[PDB]
């Protein structure tokens, strides 16, 4: 569960990526497929070549729907409907790798934000990652 | 892949008895009908719509016996998992992409099958002695991903 | 989520094991400490030999929780709240730990049960056992 | 372990800049505070109420820098991680019975903790290489389990 601390730093560090938004979900993917290359299975129509379009792409959608979790903290199941039927009846990714994505884009924030990183923020961030991979998996079966 | 004779025992004098097309059948359909994610590979199998379905799928029984031969030709080279598994590998991660998590769940799910069709024979230690092989040879199958 | 269908299935089957429980209990926790050694860190202080009082017992007040919780399916929350708390703030379980113990619980039933442990009831008990796990490990942090 | 050159050098490189002492301490004090049921192996360490308590605490400082420090030295011996840590695999085993996903968890944070510390020199190549290593160490120290 999100403590009214946890909704407030997640507020204050996702208020700094702003406009970074994109730059940063690309960063996490590909720091993603070269860390945990098994996760490069489920994307064999991609280009995944540093500085790909297709992966800048992706990176923006992801980084988008993180945007609307962080909007809707509150509300997230209703939020993210969508894209939790997408994930659970036809991208069908192991929920496994929801926690490399995770572990990655808490990576790409700490790489960004050396001052907004600290313990606490790391916590709530990791809790808030969760919560979105929860709802993302919700619906699988 | 290490296993203390005893081990290499029961995995070998349980597998003696064992169905090979009719488990793997049975392992196969468990594991769409209870990971249903996995579905995503099988789309031209046709109907997968319930778990009868899935159970009676031809092409479900087909896959599931080709599956289950490899992984029974397997278990006479415990020795050299790695090894035997190699091509496999390379073909799963290059031409098939198929997560390495997968392996992983089936080999959760055969073991429920034996418990299932053994009973009380699949005992503590016999268990154990699979959890080592069926991990033994997800890890051999996820070797070569890249 | 347990759709109405998988509540009935789990019904079904626990009731099945009905005065077996403890017993049951007791094997699921044997086959963990055989086939996942590791989850032998969190007792120490255990007498782990086979048929030892310490592990029936032990095995007793899992089922007996589980029972509980069959019981309580529609409010699970509220019913395992105690043991909830205990498993986040005094026992301090890894999460993993949960999922080794949840198989072995499986495999237990499959064992004991050739007539019930159909693919459609070994996944209702899949998801109680992911559900219940959740439970116990939502007050972590 | 297995390291390609360039992943070799990536580590090296990175690894001399690094301050043991004060990454050590950072690395355990936020793996304390991200994952509180690690305090679990601390009682004795004082106060771990708060992340400013757990980040200030000089047993958890302490504590940090022999972790890393050992840590540094199976940098050292990459091609024999297994070898390295057997000492330690066992006592922390049998007499720490410390559950070896923690050495999966610290691992991550440590991550966290150079990117954190190192901005963009940090990259995705660079990441990639420690993550080959940090698991390396993982499942060197959980080797001797039993
Ligand atoms: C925070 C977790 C995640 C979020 C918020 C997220 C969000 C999204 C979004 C917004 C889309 C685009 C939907 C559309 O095209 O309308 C998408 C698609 C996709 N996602 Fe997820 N995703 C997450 C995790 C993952 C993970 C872990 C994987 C696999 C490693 C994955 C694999 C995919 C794939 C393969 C697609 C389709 C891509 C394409 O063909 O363009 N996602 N995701
Ligand atoms: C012990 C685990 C497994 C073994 C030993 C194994 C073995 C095999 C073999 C021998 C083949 C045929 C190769 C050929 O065409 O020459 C194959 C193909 C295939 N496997 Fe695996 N497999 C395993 C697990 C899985 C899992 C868990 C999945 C997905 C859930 C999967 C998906 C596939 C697919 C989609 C094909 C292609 C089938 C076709 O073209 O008809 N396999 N596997
Ligand atoms: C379905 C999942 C689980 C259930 C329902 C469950 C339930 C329980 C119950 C009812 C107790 C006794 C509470 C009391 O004495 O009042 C307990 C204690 C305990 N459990 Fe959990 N447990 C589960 C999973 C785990 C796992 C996976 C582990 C570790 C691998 C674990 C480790 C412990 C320990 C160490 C104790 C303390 C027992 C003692 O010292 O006697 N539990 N659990
Ligand atoms: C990076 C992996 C790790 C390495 C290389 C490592 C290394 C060490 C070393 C060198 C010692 C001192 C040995 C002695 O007393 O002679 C030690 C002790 C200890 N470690 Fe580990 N450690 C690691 C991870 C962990 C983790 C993740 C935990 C639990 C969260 C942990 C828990 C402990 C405890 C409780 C002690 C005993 C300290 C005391 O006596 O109060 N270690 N470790």
């Amino acid at each position: 569960v999100l403590s009214p601390a946890d909704k407030t730093n997640v507020k204050a560090a996702w208020g700094k990526v702003g406009a970074h938004a994109g730059e940063y979900g690309a960063e996490a993917l590909e720091r993603m497929f070269l860390s945990f290359p098994t996760t490069k299975t489920y994307f064999p129509h991609f280009d995944l070549s540093h500085g790909s379009a297709q992966v800048k792409g992706h990176g923006k959608k992801v980084a988008d729907a993180l945007t609307n979790a962080v909007a809707h903290v509150d509300d997230m199941p209703n939020a993210l409907s969508a894209l939790s039927d997408l994930h659970a009846h036809k991208l069908r990714v192991d929920p496994v790798n929801f926690k490399l994505l995770s572990h990655c884009l808490l990576v790409t924030l700490a790489a960004h934000l050396p001052a907004e990183f600290t313990p606490a923020v790391h916590a709530s961030l990791d809790k808030f990652l969760a919560s979105v991979s929860t709802v993302l998996t919700s619906k699988y079966r | 892949m290490h296993l203390t004779p005893e081990e290499k025992s029961a995995v070998t004098a349980l597998w003696g008895k064992v169905n090979v097309d009719e488990v793997g059948g049975e392992a196969l359909g468990r594991l769409l009908v209870v990971y249903p994610w996995t579905q995503r590979f099988f789309e031209s199998f046709g109907d997968l719509s319930t778990p009868d379905a899935v159970m009676g799928n031809p092409k479900v029984k087909a896959h599931g016996k080709k599956v289950l031969g490899a992984f029974s030709d397997g278990l006479a080279h415990l020795d050299n998992l790695k090894g035997t598994f190699a091509t496999l590998s390379e073909l799963h991660c290059d031409k098939l992409h198929v997560d390495p998590e997968n392996f992983r769940l089936l080999g959760n799910v055969l073991v429920c099958v034996l418990a299932h069709h053994f009973g009380k024979e699949f005992t503590p230690p016999v268990q154990a002695a699979y959890q080592k092989v069926v991990a033994g040879v997800a890890n051999a199958l996820a070797h070569k991903y890249h």
